[PDB]
């Protein structure tokens, strides 16, 4: 009740610090959704958060070179798009490890065990084999693309 | 199994996620739910 | 003490100070009187710029809220005069040195013209043969459309319309100085924005459109019902005889045989003759149908007087715009619009940063309206004409809009009080004008990158051998189908959505080719992949104009790098070479780097026109039906790329310019290189900065201390924020008269 | 320095305050005593209320706060001069900071030793070449 | 001004044609026509709506020198507080934005210096113009006589 | 000839069963509505039941609005 | 087409995909004339919509929008 009908307010309380409670910033979906994805997810470790954010890219990444890359109009296609996106995620976990390499040459934190050269190092190991896996699976699924179908359609029974 | 009405490409997708991916993630939210232990 | 007039209210709340100025000429011999800072005299070169600088400035000459006020509306007075002289002069030009009884007789064998150079040093060249043995330049301004669409047939008219022009600009003149000088009108009266806008509804707007509704009916359209008849200008009728014999009327228009009675018992249909709703144009001149714009000039009227009532004044009924504004708050946006009614009705700067973003906006509206739906006779035939109007309104449009900017970023920082912004909507903008920015900037980042990156893209892959790799009509294709889904709806209306109309709104939605002689006026204008890549084109660089114009009104109290920025004002050049340096952090050089930007989105908008008209509407037809457009359809294959801009727009068209010398378009190259040269000379201004030009100084001032000829008034190097003022305004300058001079001996030169 | 006292302005909140600087570096304070409830600007955008009585406010930047506080001194009818500006580390050692020795910096009060004096004037520098492939500069030494 | 003069002057000398800059070179119309303007016809051909020759490199290195030439102009003409106050939105936006939130920088992003703006901008400016000239001048030049 | 067919002065329909009725309608509605009914400049004395009950300025925004209630809806009745 | 010959025509309530079908049912349930499995109505709601007045299919995708906006209301 009261006065405040108001959907905005201060970022945690402290109207000093430089953010705003919004209903994309703070609400209580995007609190539940955001902190329940693999990174934020409580009790997990780093290993298989990075898993499932590799597997979700790695078969998400597959699609723009499936369709849209220069083996497009070829007989390689779906192998174009596998060979695009398994470079891309090599070079991610490049990109991901040199991270982890340059961000913790200190001290050690104690209460994020994903904010650690461990945790990240795990993050990376994770995340390649869950990007190389996905995209191989998508590229599979795709190159197999006729029996899908049969099977979405039952072709087959 | 096809579809001579518009854009019968959408039963394709839509039957396995109405049969496998909803029930799955709805079943899955609602167990984490109910098992939660959190005070209140 | 001057003229003593009685009184002139009648129980109005006019309020005035008799006789507050009293006229003088001693202070026009004493330049910088009104800047405290500058009234002394000059010492320094500087004190001559600041003087130019500051002559507006009203505010930093007096505190003083109505003496402020009075000095703006004097000097409105003034513009007005200043306007009604130049259009005076225009009509003059056209009564005396024009063509325009010769082009009227015959106006698909003539070129307009209405301006005779002398003969001397050879530049009687200029005077070229525009028909009917006149020499003169070729104006591409549309006066005769317009004057012919009046009902003007004789020079006479011309004539007498200029010299009320002249009568006007001098009424205009001493109403600013009465309201000076004589009677100043006070701040009470001025605030009285309720009365001002029901005035400027229902009675500038209103019974302006009223009035020219009734010249439409009674001059425009008889008269032009006679001339697209192909009755000769002197057999027909002078304006006041369909007046003085009214059965001229009734036989041009039946529906006058009954009056004036069906318009008081609303049976407005009998005047279904003359108050029309075709839609399309008129076939003898490519122009919208006069008796459509007549109807629809009476519908605004109706409009714009009925809207004259909303808001309360002596009487009662009517409506507070404050209590309005008050009651307009939600759950997102905390207190609302309270406090909108005391900054607009308090804060010069804040009406005109509104006032100049939609009038800059309408402007452009009227570019983009004026060119689809032609409203003047043989408008659209002339591509001359329609290329000049259409990028000259752009222009005017875009200056007013960075204009807005700089008065939204001036009324920040000298108006903005925060004791009376508590968490209403320019509170809580300040409040997240980081959200704001930020994404602004990553949506001007993802616009550059999907719309210039495209065009980067096929460039590469057409150089590679590779045009099916390409974004194109004929390979990858970007087409734009929620454009071509509202141009079928359009084009559908007349028969459903639109049943009492019998044609479309405009041909360029679709439907017929309307050609008048031998040259299409109008016709369907197709989009594809190279017009989606030009309107996000379009779009991106909009947005980054409105990125840093709305970054500089955001920031312009302070920043995590400059928290005081307030207390420096509006126009400053940095706070030093601290904070790893500040340079260009003030509302004023965002406007400076905004200006930049907006001449790059209207040349780009311009160029688009130009290209997109040439290649696919404008064209001649044969008498067999078909159409062969100037550029013979080069748009879709040559537009997707640069290269294609560069070589099958910019080199190609180019050529009637480089080759004017030796015609009459030999001033069209010359102001070609002017333009050019104008642009070149702005990059040492802007490449450069002060202090290397006060040491030069120093040495050719040690020059003539050795020859006794130094100036008390000791020479220095522009400041800062001038030097920047100076770059951008030699920039715009020679950029746009490059431009002009391209676009004006093309458009002259394609038939 | 001992704990810092005083009421928060009343705010609703902006996007221009604190950020990550201030939890893992260091941040800034400013407390001032206000006769009355009355609206203030916030350097960092849009307009606050200051309580009447103490007031504790935490900021980004000493700039920031010491733009606050010429805001304070400058512009309100009875002026506030009674500011004070620390610096706040994460382990919670707070720093006195302005003004430093109680007494504003632009009068003089005894006790001041000089930093930064030369006792020449500035066309007196030492030429760089008799200074070179040392550490200084000609107004260092 | 010299290296246009050259080539100008060699054009009319190889090709027989002395007269063309003798007589249009006196005005500076002659040059924006008669040199500029049309020794770019095969250049800009390189590559085309209708295909692709050898010259098509040299035809994407001047829209790469025209390219990189008006980049250089944005550090000349736009100086740093404007740049630095916009990073200041961007650094706030990453920090606020989840996910990405994972990731810090490790050296603070700051806008460009003012004395690095103006050698950024003045390199960009001189790898256009070399850029743009060298492609024009070899195109030309083995178009014409190549 | 493709036009919204009007009516010609009925002066039994047109008036007091639209025009004359619209605007006591629009009379109720301004009668139940308006803030300030006899704020006006014009006091226009004698108050009476509603041709002329509150104010001057009342009365002639009341039928202005009647008017254009009027005009609409004979034209709408009347086709269009 | 069920308005035309209402009473030797069989209302359908819509198309069938499932996964399951063998040969046999698919033929089976191509049905009513139509050219993929489907299931005929029992509702009734064909001579409702009908005698109503509606007639196209527009009409009745027409309402079914409108419905979702009356639900969002
Ligand atoms: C019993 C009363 C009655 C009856 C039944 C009618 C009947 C009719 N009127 Mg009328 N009218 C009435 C009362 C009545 N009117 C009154 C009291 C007024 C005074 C306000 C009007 C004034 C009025 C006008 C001005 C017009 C009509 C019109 C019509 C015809 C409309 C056909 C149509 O589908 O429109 C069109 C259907 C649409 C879906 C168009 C809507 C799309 C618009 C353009 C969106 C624009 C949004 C706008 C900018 C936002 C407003 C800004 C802000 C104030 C919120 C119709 C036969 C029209 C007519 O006569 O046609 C010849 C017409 O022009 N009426
Ligand atoms: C001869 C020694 C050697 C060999 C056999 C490898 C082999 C491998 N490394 Mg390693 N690496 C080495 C030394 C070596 N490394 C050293 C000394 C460092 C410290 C600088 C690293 C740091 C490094 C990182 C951060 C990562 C790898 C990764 C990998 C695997 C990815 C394939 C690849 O990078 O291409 C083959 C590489 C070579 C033939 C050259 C090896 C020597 C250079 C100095 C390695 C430099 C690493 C470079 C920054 C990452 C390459 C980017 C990538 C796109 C190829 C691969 C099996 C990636 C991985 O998946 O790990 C799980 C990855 O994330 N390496
Ligand atoms: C409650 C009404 C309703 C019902 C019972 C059905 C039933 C069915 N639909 Mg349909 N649908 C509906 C509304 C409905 N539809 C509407 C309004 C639309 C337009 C937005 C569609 C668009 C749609 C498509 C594109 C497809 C189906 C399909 C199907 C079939 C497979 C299930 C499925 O994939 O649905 C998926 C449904 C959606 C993607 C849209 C959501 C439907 C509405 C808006 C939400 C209903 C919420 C409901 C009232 C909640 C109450 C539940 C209750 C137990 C508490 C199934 C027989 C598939 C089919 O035709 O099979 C061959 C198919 O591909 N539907
Ligand atoms: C129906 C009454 C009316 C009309 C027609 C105007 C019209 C105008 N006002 Mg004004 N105003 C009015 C009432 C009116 N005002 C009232 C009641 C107030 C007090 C609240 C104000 C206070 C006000 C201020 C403070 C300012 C204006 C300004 C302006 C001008 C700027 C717009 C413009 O340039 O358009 C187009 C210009 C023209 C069409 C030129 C014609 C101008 C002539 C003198 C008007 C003659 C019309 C007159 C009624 C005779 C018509 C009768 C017959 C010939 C048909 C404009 C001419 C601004 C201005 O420019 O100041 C000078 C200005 O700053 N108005
Ligand atoms: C400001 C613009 C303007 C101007 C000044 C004129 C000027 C003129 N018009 Mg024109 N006209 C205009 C706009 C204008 N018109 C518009 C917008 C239309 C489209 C509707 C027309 C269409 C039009 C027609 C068809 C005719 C004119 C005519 C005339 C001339 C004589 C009318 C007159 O004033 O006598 C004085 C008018 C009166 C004394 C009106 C009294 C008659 C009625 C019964 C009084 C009712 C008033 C009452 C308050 C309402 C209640 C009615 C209800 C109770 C039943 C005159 C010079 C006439 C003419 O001479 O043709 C050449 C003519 O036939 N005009
Ligand atoms: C109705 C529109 C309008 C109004 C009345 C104002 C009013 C005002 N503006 Mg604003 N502004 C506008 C539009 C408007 N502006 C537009 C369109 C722009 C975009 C360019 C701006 C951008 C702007 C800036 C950046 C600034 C102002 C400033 C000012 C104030 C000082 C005026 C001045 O500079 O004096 C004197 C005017 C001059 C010395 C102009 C001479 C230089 C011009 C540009 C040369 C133009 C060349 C010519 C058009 C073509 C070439 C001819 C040549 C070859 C001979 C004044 C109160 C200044 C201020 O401090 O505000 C308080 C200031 O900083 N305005
Ligand atoms: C052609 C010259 C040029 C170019 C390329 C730019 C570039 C840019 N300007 Mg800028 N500007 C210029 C001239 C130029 N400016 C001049 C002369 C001025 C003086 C007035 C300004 C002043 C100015 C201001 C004030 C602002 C900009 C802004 C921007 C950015 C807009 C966002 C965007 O487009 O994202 C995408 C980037 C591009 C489209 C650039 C091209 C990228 C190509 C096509 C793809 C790259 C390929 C790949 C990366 C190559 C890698 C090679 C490998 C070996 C590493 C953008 C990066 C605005 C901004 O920052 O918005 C956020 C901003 O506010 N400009
Ligand atoms: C081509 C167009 C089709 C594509 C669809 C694109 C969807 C774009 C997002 C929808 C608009 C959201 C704004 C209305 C939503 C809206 O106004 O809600 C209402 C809400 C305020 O409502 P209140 O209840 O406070 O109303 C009280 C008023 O009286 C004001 O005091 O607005 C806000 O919360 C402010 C936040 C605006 C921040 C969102 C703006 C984002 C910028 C991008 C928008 C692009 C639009 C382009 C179209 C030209
Ligand atoms: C000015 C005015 C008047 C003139 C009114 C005019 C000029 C027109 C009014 C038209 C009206 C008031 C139309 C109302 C339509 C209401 C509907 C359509 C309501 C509900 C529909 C529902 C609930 C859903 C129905 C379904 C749908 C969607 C289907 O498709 C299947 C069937 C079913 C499930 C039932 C008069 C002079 C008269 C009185 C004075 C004021
Ligand atoms: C709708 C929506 C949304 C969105 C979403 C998204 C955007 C997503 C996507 C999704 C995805 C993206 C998914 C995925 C999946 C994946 C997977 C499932 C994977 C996989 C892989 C695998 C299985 C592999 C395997 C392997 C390995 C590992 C090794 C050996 C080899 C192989 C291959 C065997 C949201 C909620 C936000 C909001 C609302 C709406
Ligand atoms: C050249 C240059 C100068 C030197 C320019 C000066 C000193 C201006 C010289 C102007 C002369 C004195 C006036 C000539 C122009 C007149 C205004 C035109 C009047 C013509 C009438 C007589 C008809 C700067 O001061 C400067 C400052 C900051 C950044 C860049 C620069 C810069 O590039
Ligand atoms: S370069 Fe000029 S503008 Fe930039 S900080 Fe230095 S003095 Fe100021
Ligand atoms: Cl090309």
């Amino acid at each position: 009740m009261a006065e405040s009908n108001q959907v905005v307010q201060a970022y945690n309380g402290d109207p000093f610090v430089g953010h705003l409670s919004t209903p994309i910033s703070d609400s209580a979906f995007t609190r539940t959704f955001i902190g329940n994805l693999p990174a934020y997810r409580k009790g997990l470790s780093p290993i298989l958060r990075g898993l499932e954010v590799g597997m979700a890219h790695g078969y998400f990444l597959i699609g723009p070179w499936t369709l849209l890359g220069p083996l497009r109009d070829s007989e390689y296609q779906y192998i174009g798009g596998l060979i695009g996106a398994l470079a891309l995620i090599l070079v991610a976990t490049a990109a991901l490890s040199s991270y982890g390499l340059v961000t913790f040459q200190g001290e050690q934190g104690s209460g994020d065990t994903l904010q650690t050269a461990d945790g990240w190092s795990q993050f990376a190991a994770g995340f390649f084999v869950g990007g190389m896996g996905g995209a191989f699976v998508a590229y599979f699924l795709l190159e197999n693309l006729s029996v899908v179908d049969g099977i979405f359609r039952g072709l087959f029974n | 199994m096809d579809g001579s009405y518009a854009a019968s490409y959408l039963p394709w997708i839509l039957i396995p996620m109405v049969g496998w991916l909803f029930p799955a993630v709805t079943m899955g939210l609602l167990f984490i739910h109910i098992e939660s232990e959190g005070e209140g | 003490m001057t003229i003593s007039p009685p009184e002139r209210e009648a129980k109005a709340k006019v309020s005035v100070d008799n006789n507050p100025v009293p006229t003088s000429f001693e202070k026009w011999g004493k330049p910088g009187h009104f800047d405290r800072t500058l009234a002394r005299g000059p010492k320094t070169t500087t004190w001559i710029w600041n003087l130019h600088a500051n002559a507006h400035d009203f505010d930093s000459q007096t505190s003083d809220l109505e003496d402020v006020s009075r000095k703006i509306f004097s000097a409105h007075f003034g513009h007005l005069a200043v306007v009604f002289v130049w259009l005076s002069g225009m009509y003059f030009h056209g009564a005396k040195f024009s063509n325009y009884e010769g082009w009227l007789a015959d106006p698909t064998h003539i070129k307009p013209s209405a301006q005779v150079v002398w003969p001397i040093v050879g530049q009687g060249i200029l005077n070229g043969d525009v028909g009917g043995g006149f020499h003169g330049i070729q104006i591409t301004s549309g006066l005769f459309y317009l004057w012919r669409a009046s009902g003007f047939t004789d020079s006479y008219q011309l004539y007498c319309t200029a010299i009320g022009g002249l009568v006007m600009a001098a009424l205009m003149l001493f109403a600013g100085w009465f309201h000076y000088h004589v009677k100043a009108p006070k701040l009470e009266w001025f605030q009285n924005v309720e009365s001002m806008m029901n005035h400027h509804l229902a009675g500038l707007l209103g019974l302006g459109s009223l009035g020219w509704a009734g010249h439409q009916i009674h001059v425009s359209m008889p008269i032009n019902k006679l001339l697209d008849a192909g009755v000769a200008p002197k057999d027909i009728p002078l304006p006041h005889e369909f007046i003085l014999e009214p059965s001229k009327m009734a036989e041009l228009y039946p529906s006058f045989a009954q009056g004036l009675t069906p318009f008081f018992t609303l049976n407005w249909g009998v005047y279904s003759d003359f108050l029309t709703f075709k839609g399309g144009l008129n076939p003898v001149t490519g122009g919208l149908w006069l008796s459509d714009t007549a109807h629809h000039h009476l519908a605004i009227a109706v409009l714009f007087i009925i809207a004259g009532h909303m808001y309360r004044t002596n009487w009662g009924i009517g409506h507070s715009m404050k209590e309005i504004l008050e009651a307009h708050k939600g759950p997102f946006t905390g207190e609302g619009h309270k406090g909108l009614y005391e900054i607009l009705t308090t804060s010069w700067h804040a009406q005109l940063a509104i006032n100049l973003a939609l009038l800059g906006s309408l402007t452009i509206i009227v570019a983009q309206h004026m060119y689809a739906m032609p409203p003047y006779p043989y408008q659209a035939i002339d591509y001359a004409t329609q290329l000049s109007l259409f990028t000259h309104h752009m222009w005017i449009g875009g200056f007013l809009i960075v204009g807005a900017g700089a008065h939204g970023a001036i009324f920040m920082v000298r108006d903005y009080d925060p004791a009376k912004n508590v968490n209403n909507l320019l509170d809580r903008m300040l409040r997240h004008r980081d959200a704001i920015i930020s994404h602004l900037n990553w949506v001007c980042i993802f616009l550059g990158f999907h719309s210039f990156g495209l065009y980067i893209h096929n460039d590469t892959m057409r150089a590679l051998g590779r045009p099916q790799d390409m974004f194109s009509d004929t390979a990858i294709q970007l087409q734009p189908i929620f454009a071509q889904w509202v141009q079928h709806l359009h084009t559908l209306a007349p028969g459903a959505t639109a049943p009492n109309a019998l044609a479309t709104a405009s041909y360029a939605f679709g439907g017929e080719t309307i050609a008048v002689a031998g040259k299409v006026a109008m016709m369907p204008i197709t989009l594809g992949t190279a017009d989606f890549m030009v309107h996000h084109i379009h779009a991106f660089t909009i947005h980054v104009t409105a990125l840093i114009l709305l970054k500089g009104v955001l920031y312009a109290r302070s920043s995590r790098l400059v928290p005081d920025k307030a207390n420096l004002g509006f126009r400053f050049p940095c706070d030093g070479p601290g904070r790893g340096g500040t340079c260009q952090v003030s509302g004023w050089d965002h406007v400076f780097l905004g200006l930049f930007w907006m001449y790059n989105s209207l040349s780009i908008v311009i160029f688009h026109f130009s290209w997109k008209m040439q290649s696919d509407v404008w064209g001649t037809v044969s008498p067999d039906g078909s159409v062969t457009h100037v550029t013979l359809g080069n748009f879709a294959q040559s537009a997707i790329t640069i290269n294609g801009w560069l070589r099958d727009f910019l080199w190609a068209q180019a050529a009637n310019v480089i080759n004017s010398y030796g015609s009459a378009l030999s001033a069209y190259g010359i102001m070609f290189l002017a333009g050019h040269f104008v642009f070149a000379f702005s990059l040492m201004f802007l490449f450069s900065g002060r202090g290397y030009w006060q040491e030069l100084i120093e040495s050719i001032v040690w020059a003539h201390n050795k020859l006794n000829v130094a100036p008390a008034i000791q020479p220095r190097a522009l400041s800062i924020i001038q030097g920047r003022a100076v770059g951008v305004a030699h920039y715009l300058l020679g950029g746009i008269v490059t431009t002009w001079a391209f676009f004006l001996a093309r458009s002259l030169s394609i038939g | 320095m001992t704990e810092l006292s005083g009421q928060p302005p009343k705010f609703g909140g902006s996007t221009g305050g604190l950020l990550s600087k201030a939890n893992r570096e260091e941040k800034y304070a400013i407390t001032w005593t206000s006769a009355s409830e009355q609206v203030f600007e916030m350097p960092t955008g849009g307009a606050a209320i200051m309580n009447e009585g103490e007031n504790l406010l935490y900021l980004a930047r000493k700039e920031q706060c010491l733009a606050l506080g010429t805001q304070l001194r400058t512009k309100f009818k009875p002026k506030i001069q009674d500011y004070k500006i620390y610096r706040v580390y994460p382990s919670g050692e707070v720093q006195y900071l302005h003004p430093a020795d109680g007494v504003f910096p632009e009068k003089v009060n005894e006790g001041r030793e000089a930093q930064g004096t030369k006792t020449r004037r500035i066309g007196q520098n030492p030429e760089p070449v008799t200074i070179k492939f040392s550490g200084k500069a000609p107004y260092e030494v | 001004w010299l290296t246009f003069y050259w080539h100008w002057k060699h054009l009319g000398v190889w090709s027989g044609n002395v007269a063309q800059f003798n007589e249009n070179s006196t005005y500076l119309m002659g040059w924006f026509r008669d040199y500029l303007w049309a020794n770019s016809a095969q250049l800009i051909n390189g590559y085309n709506p209708y295909g692709v020759n050898n010259l098509s490199v040299w035809a994407w290195m001047f829209l790469f020198g025209h390219l990189v030439w008006a980049t250089g102009f944005m550090f000349l003409i736009s100086w740093r507080g404007y740049w630095q106050e916009l990073i200041e939105t961007i650094v706030w936006a990453h920090e606020r934005t989840p996910l990405a939130n994972l990731v810090r920088w490790k050296d603070k992003p700051v806008a460009l210096s003012i004395v690095q703006a103006r050698l950024v901008g003045l390199a960009h400016f001189t790898v256009g113009y070399v850029l743009t000239y060298a492609a024009f001048l070899i195109a030309s030049t083995a178009g014409k006589f190549g | 000839l493709a036009q919204a067919s009007p009516t010609t002065a009925g002066w039994s329909l047109s008036v007091g069963i639209i025009m004359c009725l619209c605007n006591v309608f629009a009379f109720v509605i301004g009668y139940f509505a308006i803030q300030k009914t006899g704020k006006g400049k014009d006091l226009a004395l004698p108050q009476l039941a509603s041709k002329k009950t509150f104010g001057l300025p009342e009365l002639l925004a009341t039928m202005s609005f009647g008017h254009i209630l009027g005009a609409g809806m004979v034209l709408g009745l009347a086709s269009s | 087409q069920w308005i035309k010959d209402p009473l030797n025509i069989r209302p359908i309530a819509h198309a069938i995909w499932d996964p399951h079908f063998g040969e046999g049912a698919v033929n089976a349930f191509t049905q009513a004339g139509a050219s993929n499995p489907v299931n005929i109505a029992y509702s009734g709601v064909y001579h409702w919509f009908y005698t109503i007045g509606m007639t196209t299919n527009q009409e009745l995708y027409s309402g079914a929008v409108f419905l979702l906006v009356l639900a969002s209301l």
